[PDB]
């Protein structure tokens, strides 16, 4: 199953492993997420999608913070109420996957919280460089 | 020390690759005529401005003959051609039996056109209507199944219907600057006097060529860019027989052409508003189809040309010969000037032998010794040799008068045991790939790569 | 030839510098990646590979490190079976499009390297915020 | 008229409130300019312009700085025969829009400042992680 060399080239290879293994290997979908008469426009149209999808994803990672880290921390808590588990089951007896089924209820809530806690980091660095 | 990998964007290197450029016109044609213009609708409207970047102490491998870009010429050009030809009226109702008889009877310089009529089609699909053309020779060909009778057709009812080229079309050679899409650069050389061939000293980048004519002829180039400062002779490679020579030229010899007999047109009817267009009457005189080249200037180039070619075949006497057989198409230098598609015989111009005297016979004396070419006209042309390619010329009404620059000489050489001191070289039946050929021959296309990589001796942060 | 308004605006005009002097000019380079019936097809064909080979060289520089930095060290030792020449013949006698010609070997060893590299360095980065 | 959930997402929609208060909203602008037969190639130059509208933008944040910041500082001080105004005028007087009318004149001066400011940058610390 797992071997850096393959495993998301053909894409998923790792979804088996658990979460804290399967960390090791994000790097093999990310440089795989942009490979490459009428039957012209069906592929313009597959291209441009697959450019648009990986665009609008890196304008998320930019705006809440971090534009190409692929791991970050965030400085938004977790609520208890999607603290349902303990941190040993979810980075050692989950599957990816099978965390995805809890935490695609309510993820837009996350994305408000990530969104604004950059505005007030770059309000307040820019109040230290007006200082430097 | 010690020594760390460091990684560099934007680095200066590049490869060769097969990509598909663009054309980019001097935007002159576009106001309604950017859809008249063949050679100019599948282009932008730009100021395509050839750019200033000699690259320093570069050295680059170009080629001639090995180049890609010419297929690009090639494939654009017929399939911008026949693109232009599909909305045109198909002359399919006009197969019909015509009959004929002579102009004027007498000799082939009036006898070249058949006076001849049919039914046609009115709108009113029950009703044919008598009518009459003037046609010439080459077009028609006697229909068989009777006594040597007055029956005739046109040459083509046996292979495709050819479309009637729409009016509002113009052939006119308006020049092309071919450019690379971003990402993508053309070199040039600078270096002239060039062989076709092997390493270029002195090279720029531009985005786009300068204004490259897509004039289409045999036996002769026309309005091609001369040479910088001597006659430069080029081939794929001169020890097989069967490789062309193109005789690329210093000095413009200048050629004079016309139809000078004056032509009327007429339009018939042809079902539901669609005319054809043909010769109705020659007001006047008949005089002759004709070209003229001052023969003291192309005497001159003849020597001239023998001088350089004969450095390839040293000690050697040089004979220009004519074409050795075939169709028009194959035998007689083309054009299409006014409109109309010429077809000159050449057999007169490439005359005599030249020798390694090479003196300046023609005196500083004026003369006027005009050399002068018989030339055919056609309506029907099966295009780039495609059948299904193959259009009717309406006619240009009054008389066709046409001056041109000429040439970077299409010849092949001819060669073998009758030789000894002497060898023969022969008009050729070039390709339209050999006309392009002779301008691209600067360029080549390489793709930028960046994303270098080196030692520096630095190290990460932490 | 060399003229930072133009030299790689018609791309490439710096590639006789060597390698030291050329170091001043990428960005000429970097910022001109990206200017602008069958014929349409041709266009759109040609406007969405030139956006692809931009994206996969910015993927790449994302995931080895740096993210947009044109110049960047990396922690990849420079081995033996490479170090065939003193740096100053590098930087001071060779073009770029010279060197390229030793390097076009053996270059996906480096880029095995590089990516590894950033790996282990989000790992204990992960770590040290993790205490922090 | 402001409303950080659509003041962007139909674009505009702070463009009244002057240059200090709207600084908090420029997320729901950035989130959005990249939202998504004869008319397949309509829509196709529809698409791909707008894709080389944003990575243009992206590749010239790139270059002078700030990779992905949405706002930052960069060593350029700001010449006196631009400085017709107090800072209270430009952060508490006058709209962006009304901005744009002034410093819409000389920009290219602007962009060959801030580009050069970079390169000098990196290459004072190429040196010091040489030493480094
Ligand atoms: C080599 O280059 C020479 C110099 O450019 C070429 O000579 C020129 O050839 C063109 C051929 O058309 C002549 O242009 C003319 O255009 C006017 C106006 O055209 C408009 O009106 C006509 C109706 O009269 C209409 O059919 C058109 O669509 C246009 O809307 C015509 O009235 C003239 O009759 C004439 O054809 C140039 O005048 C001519 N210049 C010289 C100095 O002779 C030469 O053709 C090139 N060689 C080859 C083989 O192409
Ligand atoms: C070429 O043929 C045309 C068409 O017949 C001639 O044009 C006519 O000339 C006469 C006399 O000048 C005029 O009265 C007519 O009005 C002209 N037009 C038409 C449509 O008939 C033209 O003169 C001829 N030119 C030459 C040199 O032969
Ligand atoms: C130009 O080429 C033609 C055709 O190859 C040559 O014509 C032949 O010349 C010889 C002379 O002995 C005749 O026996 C043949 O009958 C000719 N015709 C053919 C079809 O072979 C001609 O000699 C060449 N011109 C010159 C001046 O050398
Ligand atoms: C149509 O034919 C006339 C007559 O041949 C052309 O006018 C002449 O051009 C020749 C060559 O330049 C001169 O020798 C004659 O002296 C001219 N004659 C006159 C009366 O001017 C005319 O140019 C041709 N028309 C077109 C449109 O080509
Ligand atoms: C051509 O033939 C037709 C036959 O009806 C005749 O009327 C006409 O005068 C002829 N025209 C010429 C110029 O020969
Ligand atoms: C078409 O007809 C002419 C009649 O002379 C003949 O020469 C030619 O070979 C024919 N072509 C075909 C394909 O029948
Ligand atoms: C010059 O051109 C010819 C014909 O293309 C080629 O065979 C020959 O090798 C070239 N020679 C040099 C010195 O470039
Ligand atoms: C060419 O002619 C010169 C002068 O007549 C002579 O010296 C030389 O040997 C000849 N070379 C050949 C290849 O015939
Ligand atoms: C060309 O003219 C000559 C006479 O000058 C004639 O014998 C020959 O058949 C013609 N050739 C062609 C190909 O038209
Ligand atoms: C022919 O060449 C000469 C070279 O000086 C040029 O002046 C002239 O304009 C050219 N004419 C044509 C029709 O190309």
């Amino acid at each position: 199953a797992v071997g850096i060399g393959a495993v998301f080239l053909g894409f998923l290879g790792a979804a088996g492993s658990t979460m804290g293994a399967a960390s090791m290997t994000l790097t093999v979908q990310a440089r795989n997420l942009l490979s490459g008469t009428v039957w012209g426009i069906k592929q313009l149209q597959a291209r441009v999608l697959a450019v648009e999808r990986y665009l609008r994803d890196q304008q998320l990672l930019g705006i809440w913070g971090c534009s190409g880290k692929l791991i970050c921390c965030t400085n938004v808590p977790w609520n208890s109420s999607w603290s349902n588990r303990n941190l040993s089951e979810i980075w050692d007896n989950m599957t990816w996957l099978q965390w995805d089924k809890e935490i695609s209820n309510y993820t837009q809530i996350i994305y408000g919280l990530l969104e604004e806690s950059q505005n007030q980091q770059e309000k307040n660095e820019q109040d230290l460089l007006a200082l430097d | 020390e010690n020594l760390w990998v460091t990684v560099y964007y934007g680095v200066p290197v590049w490869k060769e690759a097969k990509t598909t450029l663009f054309c980019a016109s001097d935007a002159r044609a576009y106001e309604k005529e950017v859809h008249n213009v063949w050679a100019t609708h599948a282009c932008v409207p730009t100021d395509p401005s050839p750019q200033e970047l000699v690259l320093g102490n570069v050295t680059e491998n170009f080629n001639m003959w090995k180049n890609d870009m010419v297929d690009q010429m090639h494939e654009d050009i017929i399939s911008l051609w026949d693109q232009s030809l599909k909305p045109c009226v198909k002359l399919t109702p006009l197969c019909v039996t015509l009959i004929c008889s002579d102009a004027t009877v007498k000799t082939g310089t009036v006898e070249e056109m058949k006076n001849c009529s049919f039914n046609t089609t009115t709108e009113i699909r029950d009703k044919e209507k008598k009518e009459y053309a003037l046609f010439y020779k080459p077009d028609i060909v006697p229909l068989s199944e009777t006594n040597n009778t007055s029956e005739y057709r046109l040459i083509n009812c046996n292979t495709s219907a050819c479309t009637q080229a729409c009016p509002k079309v113009t052939f006119e050679p308006i020049p092309i600057h071919y450019c690379a899409p971003a990402g993508y650069a053309i070199l040039k050389c600078n270096d002239e006097t060039f062989n076709g061939t092997g390493p270029c000293s002195n090279v720029s980048t531009v985005q786009c060529t300068h204004g490259i004519r897509p004039v289409v002829s045999t036996q002769l180039l026309l309005n091609g860019s001369l040479a910088e400062k001597e006659i430069v002779i080029r081939s794929e490679n001169l020890t097989n027989n069967a490789k062309i020579i193109i005789v690329h030229l210093h000095t413009p010899v200048e050629i004079v052409c016309t139809r000078p007999n004056n032509n009327t047109r007429k339009s018939v009817r042809i079902g539901p508003g669609q005319t054809f267009y043909a010769t109705g009457d020659i007001i006047g005189d008949i005089k002759q189809a004709h070209c003229n080249i001052s023969e003291e200037k192309w005497n001159d180039t003849l020597q001239k040309v023998g001088i350089e070619l004969q450095k390839h075949f040293p000690n050697k006497t040089i004979k220009y010969n004519q074409s050795a057989g075939g169709d028009m198409e194959i035998t007689t230098h083309s054009f299409n000037c006014g409109g109309e598609f010429f077809y000159c015989n050449t057999s007169n111009l490439f005359n005599g032998t030249y020798n390694g005297t090479y003196i300046s016979t023609n005196s500083s004396a004026n003369s006027t010794s005009t050399i002068t070419l018989q030339c055919r006209i056609k309506q029907i042309i099966n295009m780039w040799q495609g059948v299904g390619r193959c259009m009717y010329a309406p006619p240009i009404a009054g008389n066709i008068t046409c001056r041109s620059n000429i040439t970077g000489l299409l010849l092949t050489r001819d060669g073998g045991t009758n030789s000894n001191e002497t060898e023969t070289f022969r008009p050729a039946g070039g390709d339209m790939r050999d006309n392009w050929r002779s301008e691209l021959y600067k360029y080549k296309v390489v793709k930028i790569e960046p994303l270098g990589v080196a030692p520096t001796r630095c190290k990460r942060r932490v």
